[PDB]
């Protein structure tokens, strides 16, 4: 099992690149945990999502998804564990195949009152998004 | 005789892979997936889907289907053999072929619709069901009937086959469906009787939606045909169900059982005496601590009520008539498709347990089935795997040995 070093969901995370988010090249078969960590400023609320190449360069999100994080517990870690490949437990098409592109997003603004915005948020004001370019020689 | 109960005395259960149905070359270019089948004694009915390298992503060259025989194998195991292949021409639009077996004829519910996801894109109007009947040295047979015509109990936006598998009974097929309800019938769920929060109740029910359907109940249902002809949806108990999902219909000593894979919260092993088939309502089992990967609002073993729809089939079978042994191979795993287990276990305890095949890089959908042959109780189980990280992916097939002597297991 290769463990990647895993992606910790909050604004304070310096790996986002302003202009370019979290760019990575994960291989098949490897595992990467995104984390919402609990608290030790306030606990951050995040809606954390996959979605296509145009809703992330837009930050935009439709209904149509359904969370691959809902952080909204401040009291407990919530962790999701991807593994770079075709078979999962998601049944909405999470599906990783070499050579191909995948992105996550969260257009929440971190407040609990902002969880659901669909437009912006984080994937814009802090570029909280992650391109997986997986398979791929960078 | 009686399946053995205590394994103190058995350190191993004798286990062997057999072959897949065909060969080919360049069988590694092809993705083939989903694994559907039913064993009854001597005969087995059988379905996967092949794709080229892509998956779902590329094009389905076959959904195909097959009845065959249980014959042995060069160690005395019990083997799958057919000589006769079938798929529909453009197979990208037959979708979720359910197997039935007896032992004169194979049977497969299939739903013809254009659209990728049928159940959600599609509806009664535009969607055809098949029923394809296969002989020994016989010709095919195809039974239709337009979704349009199928008369039923409850009112339906769209009605799917189940996939597991089904059972034939007082002159009837019955196959497992999931539907989605016109009206939101639902009104009070089965729900976790000591509450973890107070708004338990309003999870139980917000669970029957999601993003494919939003405002439409997604419920489990069965379609009942008679004079393979007459046929009709009968829609589980509302009050004592789970929102719905890849399902079987199983026979248990010639009593109807139902396997209904988690996609809620309610994570843990859902397993039923089916006590009235025509109405079809359910005892739901007792069981140990055996669930499926999730993700992470509901990963395995997720017991307090929320809202998700996630998780992946694998399914059981009873080796007893009071239905308190069964076997499984689970995926022993919080939030990934991988590490199969396959698993003896009564209502209370996990009996006895290992890992499949290291070489396994991957599994998702299991199956199981068990029988009597030559005297012994044995089992196979169909693994949707991969194998050298994704570069091959098809089926696995496994025959158990499961012994009646717990102190003398393994005879020779
Ligand atoms: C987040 O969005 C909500 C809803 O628009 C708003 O009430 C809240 O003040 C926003 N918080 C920010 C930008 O910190
Ligand atoms: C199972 O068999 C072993 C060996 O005979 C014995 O130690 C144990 O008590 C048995 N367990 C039962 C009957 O539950
Ligand atoms: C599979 O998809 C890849 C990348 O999208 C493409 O290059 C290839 O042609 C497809 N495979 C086929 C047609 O076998
Ligand atoms: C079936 O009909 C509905 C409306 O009646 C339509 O929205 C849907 O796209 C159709 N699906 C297919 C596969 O034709
Ligand atoms: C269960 O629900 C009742 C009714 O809302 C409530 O009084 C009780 O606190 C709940 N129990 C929990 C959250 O453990
Ligand atoms: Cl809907």
């Amino acid at each position: 099992s290769i463990v990647l070093e895993p992606i910790y969901w909050n604004s304070s995370n310096s790996k986002f690149l302003p202009g370019q988010g979290l760019v990575l090249y994960p291989q098949i078969g490897d595992k990467l945990d995104i984390i919402c960590p609990k608290v030790d400023g306030q606990y951050e609320y995040y809606k954390v999502y996959m979605v296509d190449k145009d809703q992330a360069d837009r930050c935009t999100i439709k209904k149509e998804n359904t969370p691959l994080l809902n952080c909204a517990k401040p009291d407990q870690d919530i962790k999701f564990t991807i593994k770079f490949q075709e078979f999962s437990p998601n049944l909405w098409g999470l599906e990783f195949q070499k050579n191909k592109d995948y992105y996550i997003i969260s257009t929440s603004n971190g407040s609990l009152e902002g969880l659901d915005n669909q437009e912006g948020g984080v994937c814009q004001t802090r570029a909280m998004k992650i391109l997986m370019k997986v398979g791929q020689d960078g | 005789p009686s399946p053995c109960r205590n394994f103190s005395s058995v350190p191993t259960i004798y286990y062997y892979r057999i072959p897949g149905l065909y060969n080919r070359t360049a069988l590694d270019e092809r993705c083939i997936l989903n694994p559907r089948l039913t064993i009854s004694s001597t005969k087995f009915a059988y379905v996967h889907s092949e794709y080229d390298k892509n998956c779902t992503r590329g094009f389905k060259y076959y959904e195909l289907m097959t009845f065959g025989e249980i014959l042995e194998g060069p160690e005395k195991e019990p083997r799958m053999f057919s000589r006769s292949f079938y798929s529909p021409t453009n197979a990208v639009n037959y979708h979720s072929c359910t197997p039935i077996v007896t032992v004169n004829e194979g049977y497969f519910l299939c739903l013809e619709c254009t659209s990728s996801d049928p159940l959600y894109k599609a509806n009664l109007s535009n969607s055809t069901f098949h029923l394809v009947i296969l002989r020994h040295n016989k010709d095919e047979k195809i039974v239709s009937m337009p979704s349009f015509n199928l008369s039923t109990d409850q009112e339906y936006v769209q009605i799917i086959p189940a996939e597991g598998g089904g059972t034939a009974e007082s002159g009837n097929l019955y196959f497992p469906c999931i539907g989605r309800l016109l009206h939101k019938r639902v009104t009070h769920p089965l729900c976790k009787k000591s509450n973890c929060s107070r708004t338990d109740d309003e999870s139980c029910l917000k669970s029957y939606y999601n993003q494919g359907s939003p405002q439409h109940q997604v419920v489990n249902c069965l379609i009942r045909i008679r004079n393979a002809p007459t046929w009709d949806v009968i829609t589980v108990d509302l009050t004592n169900t789970y929102p719905g999902s890849r399902s079987r219909i199983f026979g248990s000593f010639s009593k109807p059982m139902l396997y209904q894979s988690s996609v809620s919260w309610h994570t843990l092993l859902q397993v039923a005496e089916i006590t009235d088939l025509d109405k079809y309502q359910l005892d739901w089992l007792d069981t140990p601590y055996i669930s499926r990967p999730g993700g992470s609002e509901c990963p395995f073993g997720n017991y307090c009520p929320t809202v998700c729809w996630e998780g992946t089939y694998n399914d059981v079978y009873s080796l007893t008539p009071n239905n308190d042994l069964f076997v499984t191979v689970y995926l022993k795993s919080e939030q990934v498709a991988e590490n199969p287990y396959f698993a003896i276990f009564s209502r209370d305890q996990i009996l006895k347990e290992f890992p499949l095949d290291a070489w396994i890089s991957s599994a998702r959908t299991t199956t199981i089935s068990c029988f009597m042959f030559n005297n012994e109780i044995w089992c196979i189980a169909a693994l949707e795997i991969t194998r050298l990280n994704d570069d091959i992916i098809r089926p696995i097939y496994y025959s158990f040995w499961l012994p009646t002597d717990c102190r003398t297991p393994y005879p020779h």
